[PDB]
């Protein structure tokens, strides 16, 4: 049936390679330069790296990316189709976690617009994922991919910000179909 | 470790002095890792992997070791040899 | 489709934060000490360790734990939802028991109230855990949850006495849901 | 839903443990003499290991345990339930296997009353153990499990004697049902 | 519920251990000199190794063996039951292969009659193997099991000629059940 495709995007990647007029950055150094002062912000735009404006998430680490600047369309030609939508997406969060250790993350998109990460290797936010979802039939140009990391704030003394220290990116497992 | 760096023969007279001999004295080589600490970039091992089935061992004997990747097919090595360059 | 999240919950951990007005206290200690004497308590209220009261169980070594006092409602905001209730519960008894050795607890709440502990890696009640249980839906903030270990007092020769010494820790895997 | 517990068996535990009334022996020291000569016994009443007694069966060593003296009802309170049924049981031999060797043995109780070991690391006697069986439902606390060994006899040339010989334990894998 | 028991069968065990009017013979030393001269014979009656005698299969080398030498009824006692029934056979080949080359072979007897021998590790002939069956139901006294390999002959160049130098043994695993 449809071109069952599986891409990995880096967002440590995506932040070093917006142009100089948006304000390109490094990510683990600015997670921990807006971790350890609790306010600040990243980027421009929907690529951009803040903590969150509204209320009870004004001390949670937000990591916004734009789909259009993932360039995805570019990676097959489009004479294979252009039904190119979403069928799921799972987070890596490479850190170094405890022993019994969780990572708490939020990956929103603006029940199956969320998904919860627990524990950041490979992870989608089922107990278990089952094709027979979350983020599916999201085009992959249109939207803005968030992953909000709650209690992510040092002065707010928060549960996680040591842990977001040694966070190096943020890899998202992109599987999309191409009808 | 101790390690026996002075060997010395003495006489001794019997009006309180010594006769002695100029001594055997040995050195060793050194264990500062402290300081001879040198870090080096390692391009040679492209796409290495221990998530995927990679090896650092040494087939064929040989005594230094080799990278194997492994499929369910086909093996694939990679000797170790020697640059000719410089060293 | 819910936020389905695994939180990771070791009770040495609440044991020994347990602010000292209440009394807080090392599990692996007081475990040592309440199993070689017949009698005794340790901490208060509901994060309690003592023994059984009821009838053929005051030889069983009873392990209490507060869920208001773990405060898993703080782990994410409550702009993203209000209701946090559990689909699961594992225990791991971590350095414990041999290669053909078991143990005897039970996991209970205060058929799906109880669970028996058998192997204490990961372990839960079933012998083929299927997604598709107990304590699926027990709020996160109510509640006690006791593990308690039949045959543990010495002096009556308990055969789980001699083996309840080793135990340095209960590791609590819970796997809620936020929808 | 049932305290679904485990509870491994070992009859080298079981027969050296017995009552000095009764005739207590090592299990290692006493299969290599049995099987050495022509057919023997050990123990007494129900724990006893000794050669079969009917017609095709005299030189097939046979291995007794009483599920009466497992004392599998003291493990756990009896306010937890009263009826304690088993849901499965595997076997696993401590022996030395052989470049192309099996294990012929036979689990009885006194279809689902057999079973067949065949490899003998945590072996059930299907080929897939699925569990949607042998040996369910029979009471803990009363019957007699038996474990034959066919063609067991060294003086009569058995293929199974020299496996025997090095056999150190018999490990009973008693899945069973609190409810 | 069927006594379901895994047995295996090494025919180089069967081959050397032939009584001497038959003849018993080296298995992996007759491959050599079957494969390495135009055709022969090694064994007699259906314990035998020869080409094929048809059309397009006089360049194939058949091993064939027969169920009643094998002598799978004497495993255990008769007071089992008599109903002994083949449930699976798979076949694993012990070779040394090229980079990137496969073993052919087809597992016959005397449609669910045949099967294909793709890699040789415990190698049944489906895609995945699914209990939910080829010679399922030949009983395991009567029948004769032959294993043909293609393209064998070293004079008439074939591609199999190579990989049958370096075999030292077939190996059979025969899942069957007693009821």
């Amino acid at each position: 049936r449809a071109l069952e495709v599986e891409r990995t995007v880096s967002l440590a990647e995506v932040y070093a390679g917006l142009p100089k007029d948006n304000g390109p950055f490094s990510l683990a150094q600015e997670i921990d330069k807006l971790v350890s002062q609790g306010s600040g912000s990243a980027g421009s735009g929907n690529n951009n790296l803040a903590f969150g404006a509204g209320t009870d998430t004004k001390t949670s680490l937000q990591a916004s990316v734009s789909f259009a600047d993932l360039k995805i369309r570019e990676d097959y030609p489009a004479s294979l189709g252009k039904i190119r939508r979403i069928k799921q997406i799972s987070v890596t969060l490479p850190a170094l976690l405890g022993p019994y250790q969780d990572v708490q993350a939020i990956l929103s998109y603006g029940g199956c617009e969320a998904l919860a990460v627990s524990h950041g290797m490979n992870d989608s936010g089922q107990f278990q994922l089952d094709f027979n979802l979350p983020f599916e039939g999201i085009a992959i140009d249109q939207g803005t991919l968030t992953l909000s990391f709650p209690n992510a704030s040092m002065p707010e003394k928060g549960k996680q910000a040591t842990m977001l220290k040694t966070l190096n990116d943020i890899i998202l497992h992109i599987r999309y179909t191409i009808k | 470790v101790s390690t026996l760096v002075s060997v010395r023969r003495v006489g001794h007279e019997d009006n309180n002095t010594v006769t002695a001999l100029p001594p055997l004295e040995l050195a060793y080589q050194p264990f500062e890792p402290e300081q001879t600490a040198l870090w080096q970039s390692m391009d040679v091992l492209a796409n290495f992997n221990t998530i995927q089935r990679w090896q650092l061992l040494d087939l064929k004997g040989e005594g230094v070791p080799g990278i194997l990747y492994q499929d369910r097919n086909g093996w694939w090595y990679r000797s170790a040899q020697r640059q000719a360059g410089e060293e």
